[PDB]
């Protein structure tokens, strides 16, 4: 039912029980605090089963912003920003960006972690509402390209802020991996948009990001970097054959700003683990052996247990002669205990 | 819809008062407005509270509404003889907005066993609360301020039949100590040439486990020669104005007994216009200027409201 | 370990008197007061000066050889390895 | 643990020499100063503080690497010769790769 | 004399402070005393103060941070921090001075406006936060949060200075 007064009498209802009944306009009671979080609780079911947020609870959060501090549930406050609508990026910035981002820099680390699960939620339901506004209106003989258009640079300056929240963050905390999780889980559902969403852009990240993932000291952070360059390279060569067929057109046209950089990605990972040539243009008696796939300190877990199976009756180790055969038999150890981003990888790049 | 959109943005924005106002005119009463009935409602005890604008409200199903509100409020109390009986009278002409809609007054006038005692008193209205009418659609009428006098159990039984028909919630209104200043500041901006009350201010002291009140009155010939030294742009009460005058009362109070009460709570003004309070309470005691005050209860009506 | 200690005891001597040389020429800076006049004006003008101050001096550091052997950076490590195995814990 | 101690008050001394040696530059160094407009100083600022992340990310981008090629050289010389801090130090190995096995399994079946 | 500036002497060896500015004596105690709960790697030193100009004491060390902690229910607390920002240097305000409204969460009975304090923070270009010191769990909330602002003050973390704070902590409205 999409009636008019239905809607305002809904809004005209509930905007006056969060006012009235919050946390901090009361005399801190704890157990009109627990029907509080109760009532939240009802509000965070009815917007995933309505799939769009509430008139009355993006108004709440307006107000609320500049007057909450980090804590008195969290959990409740956090999955209400996440279920928000879409609108224009130049709205959203001075009422909840500032605002999140002089709470982000500054509370503890399970808050900038809460942070990333809640704008990778926001990032589902605005991606969503996206996918399917092109298919719902035949209505409009404009082309709508510059509607899309619109909506191009308002969730390319979305991943871009956020991308500036995660390599920032990074120098706060000094090269943590429980942050560095979340942050390409982040960036899991930017590089599902062409295959399961349809929208024709394909943004990047900037590379404080990469090289703290390529070099971090982690296998599953390695396997999800592997996952996302190869969800880029089939996002983007896809995005080729769309460049391919709409160049008679002119109309759906990539710059080539994207093409270059995503060269300077693919050369330099290739080179700390295939080419092993690690000194490239970002980063500038075995340096040039000092980081391949066998000498990652991540992967060395995997080197000094390969060399223990293949003979328990050791005197020297030798973790450099793994060449040829027994590389082969060195690779089918690490397919086997779950690196299946790495196996896709290799057969196609 | 797209009207309701920009009104959310100047009270998300911190910009919600603009720095320099108008003087209240002089309200004269016309001949469509009745002098019998504002008589009636000066001198009275008043309990503000703030609405939603209404549901499927008519002109003509008054006598309906007056015998459904009977058979309810004898029926809570006997859940919890009664000769009383609701009266819907309609007030015209206190309007200076001609979009704005018609106010209206709720009695209860008890029957005569031997006219009644009246023992409650509610009314709606919108005084120049025009910022509110296009955000509504025309099915809407917009009454946001209610005014009531009586028990607060009786104004909980009648509060109880608004929600249950006409789709709405009461809502208790709180005025600001900073607000208290603005609205202290307009009533020594009138002009006057008759019979006139002592203004009266209170403060409180809110760094005591008790409570500590200090009544603090000004002669209002002596507050009008202090106001004009201050007032030098005539036709504007600007942002400066206000401040450098509750300075100079402070710095009158700082020389004798050297107690800054500007760290203090002011709760009670009360001058020859009206006498105010903090939680809603009012007590209008003159009719000249009778919607200059209310269409400011009505600029304070709609913003608890968005 | 003892001698990388007083390497880095000596290498943080050298710059203790390098900032106290800048302390020295700082001094000499004396007071500067804000009206409320032009306060708008008298903090974004010196910000511009103020981030082209570091726009020299970021661009002016090398990539820097910390000069280290032995002993240190495996101790540090299995300090690494024991953060690394809380932080596995707590993302399992 | 006093190698911690010597490396984070290096660190600390070099962010006060550094955040020093700015002061004096700032105090030095001028600009002609002219009239203009709020949008351009702002224009300005958003600028300088793009240009001075992409040097800072460079900056530490190149002493991560280098760190992370000390690092690997420092664990290879370890784990070239056997030593009396292998028996904890395999089974950390085996606890992370444990960890890391499951945390695969999971990230799988999520994902699915 | 009776002036402040942020760099004078020496700050010492992993020691920082904080200038606890503000009129309520009872109000800054309780913060005072949650900052020292939670703890850190560094040694914290509180100062307290009642108003700016200070007194020429000769035992003070290097300041990494002044807050100001006005209150909304509170004019003296505002008239006090107006005489306190004149005898202040220009290089306080690049990223080290912090605001502190208290009474936020009383919307009833406040004694000064919200967009007052915007507007002081806004020709002033300092951050500006809200917080209600009366409850001690919201209270230990924001003695956490003086401690991540002092982490980069004193210069703890590498990259980040104290202009990198103030780049972080900027506020303008929507040019649409």
């Amino acid at each position: 039912v999409r009636d008019e007064p239905v809607l305002l009498r809904f809004y005209y209802w509930l905007s006056q029980t969060l006012q009235e009944e919050c946390i901090w306009y009361k005399v801190n009671n704890y157990e009109h605090g627990k029907e509080f979080t109760n009532f939240l609780d009802t509000i965070i079911r009815a917007e995933c089963f309505l799939q769009e947020g509430f008139y009355s609870c993006e108004a709440f959060l307006y107000k609320s912003l500049p007057l909450w501090d980090g804590l008195c549930c969290r959990s409740q406050f956090l999955q209400l920003v996440s279920w928000i609508p879409f609108s224009s990026f130049s709205e959203v910035k001075p009422l909840l960006f500032d605002h999140l981002a002089q709470l982000f820099f500054t509370s503890t680390i399970y808050f900038k972690c809460s942070v990333l699960q809640s704008l990778k939620e926001l990032l589902q339901n605005w991606l969503l509402w996206l996918s399917m506004d092109i298919h719902m209106k035949p209505v409009t003989n404009s082309p709508l390209e510059t509607t899309l258009g619109g909506s191009m640079n308002s969730v390319s300056k979305l991943i871009h802020y956020v991308g500036w929240l995660s390599t920032t963050a990074m120098r706060l905390e000094s090269n943590n991996t429980f942050l560095l999780h979340f942050i390409l889980d982040f960036y899991e559902k930017v590089c599902d948009i062409y295959i399961n969403y349809n929208l024709p852009l394909v943004v990047l990240f900037p590379p404080g990001i990469f090289y703290s993932a390529l070099l971090s000291l982690d296998t599953s952070i390695l396997n999800q970097l592997c996952f996302i360059m190869h969800r880029y390279r089939k996002n983007l060569t896809a995005a080729k054959k769309n460049e391919l067929v709409q160049k008679t057109k002119s109309e759906f046209n990539f710059s080539s700003k994207t093409y270059q950089e995503f060269n300077h990605y693919l050369t330099s990972m290739v080179g700390c683990l295939w080419t092993s040539k690690p000194f490239g243009k970002g980063i500038y008696a075995e340096y040039k052996n000092s980081l391949n796939v066998v000498h990652h300190p991540s992967f060395l877990s995997y080197a000094v247990s390969f060399l223990l199976q293949e003979s328990p009756e050791e005197r020297t180790v030798n973790v450099s002669s793994i060449r040829g055969k027994k590389w082969s038999w060195y690779l089918d150890y690490l397919f086997s205990q779950g690196l299946q981003g790495l196996k896709l990888f290799i057969r196609s790049s | 819809l797209q009207k309701r959109l920009e009104s959310v943005r100047k009270q998300s924005s911190f910009i919600l008062t603009p720095p320099r106002r108008k003087i209240p005119q002089c309200s004269q009463l016309q001949e469509d407005v009745d002098p019998q009935k504002v008589a009636f409602l000066l001198h009275k005890q008043w309990t503000l509270y703030s609405l939603t604008p209404l549901y499927k409200f008519s002109y003509s199903n008054l006598k309906e509404y007056s015998r459904l509100l009977n058979a309810f409020i004898v029926a809570e109390k006997q859940k919890g003889d009664f000769n009383i009986k609701v009266i819907f009278s309609t007030l015209l002409g206190m309007k200076g907005t001609q979009r704005d809609p018609e106010a209206f007054l709720v009695q209860i006038v008890s029957k005569s066993q031997l006219e009644g005692k009246v023992l409650w008193t509610g009314w709606f209205c919108c005084v120049f609360g025009d910022s509110l009418l296009e955000t509504v659609s025309e099915d809407f009428t917009c009454l946001p301020l209610f005014l009531a006098n009586g028990a607060e159990s009786n104004t909980a039984i009648i509060g109880t039949w608004f929600q249950k028909t006409f789709d709405c919630y009461f809502s208790p209104l709180a005025i600001n100590a900073f607000n208290l200043s603005w609205m202290a500041a307009m009533w020594t901006a009138c002009k006057m040439d008759h019979y006139v009350a002592t203004t009266e201010f209170l403060w409180s002291v809110p760094c005591s486990p008790q409570s500590l009140d200090i009544s603090f009155a000004i002669h209002p010939e002596d507050a009008k020669a202090l106001w004009d030294s201050v007032h030098k742009t005539p036709g504007e009460v600007t942002q400066e104005e206000v401040d450098l005058f509750m300075d100079c009362l402070y710095s009158h109070f700082h020389r004798h007994f050297k107690i800054h009460l500007s760290a203090t709570r002011l709760v009670r003004v009360s001058t020859s216009v009206a006498s105010a309070h903090t939680d809603g309470k009012i007590k209008i005691l003159c009719h000249k200027y009778l919607i200059g005050v209310l269409a400011y209860l009505t600029e304070l009506a709609i913003f608890q409201i968005e | 370990v003892t001698n990388t200690e007083e390497e880095l005891i000596r290498e943080c001597e050298e710059m203790w008197k390098d900032m106290e040389e800048c302390q020295n020429k700082l001094s000499l800076i004396g007071t500067e007061t804000l009206t409320d006049s032009n306060a708008q004006l008298s903090l974004l003008i010196m910000q511009v000066k103020c981030l082209t101050a570091e726009l020299s001096q970021w661009q002016k550091k090398t990539p820097e050889t910390i000069p280290l052997t032995e002993d240190v950076l495996i101790t540090l490590g299995k300090e690494e390895f024991q953060k690394l195995r809380q932080d596995l814990e707590m993302v399992l | 643990d006093r190698m911690t101690l010597l490396l984070r008050l290096r660190a600390q001394t070099k962010q006060q020499l550094l955040e020093y040696k700015s002061m004096v530059d700032a105090s030095e160094e001028k600009t002609p100063e002219q009239i203009m407009q709020e949008k351009q100083i702002e224009a300005k600022i958003e600028d300088l503080e793009n240009e001075i992340e992409e040097v800072k990310v460079a900056f530490e981008i190149k002493k991560l690497a280098l760190d992370r090629m000390r690092l690997s050289t420092a664990l290879k010389k370890n784990l070239e010769k056997i030593s009396r801090q292998s028996s904890v130090l395999m089974d950390n190995m085996k606890h992370l790769l444990e960890l890391n096995k499951l945390i695969m399994k999971s990230q799988q079946e999520s994902w699915d | 004399m009776s002036v402040l500036r942020p760099l004078d002497k020496l700050p010492g060896l992993n020691t920082a402070t904080i200038l606890l500015v503000g009129t309520e004596d009872a109000l800054l105690q309780q913060l005072a005393d949650s900052m020292l709960k939670e703890d850190c790697a560094s040694e914290l030193k509180v100062h307290l103060a009642k108003s700016l100009p200070l007194p020429s004491s000769v035992n003070r060390p290097r300041i990494d941070l002044i807050v100001f902690v006005v209150n909304l229910h509170s004019k003296y607390s505002l008239q006090n921090t107006e005489e306190s920002l004149r005898h202040v240097d220009a290089s306080f305000f690049l990223g080290k001075v912090c605001f502190l409204a208290t009474g936020a969460g009383r919307e009833s009975h406040c004694s000064i406006h919200r967009h007052t304090v915007v507007k002081l923070a806004h020709t002033y270009q300092s951050p500006l936060l809200y917080c209600d010191l009366e409850v001690e769990g919201f209270r230990a909330t924001m003695a956490q949060r003086l401690v991540r602002v002092l982490q980069i003050c004193a210069g703890h973390v590498p990259g980040v200075s104290a202009l990198n704070l103030l780049s972080l902590l900027r506020s303008s409205e929507g040019p649409s």
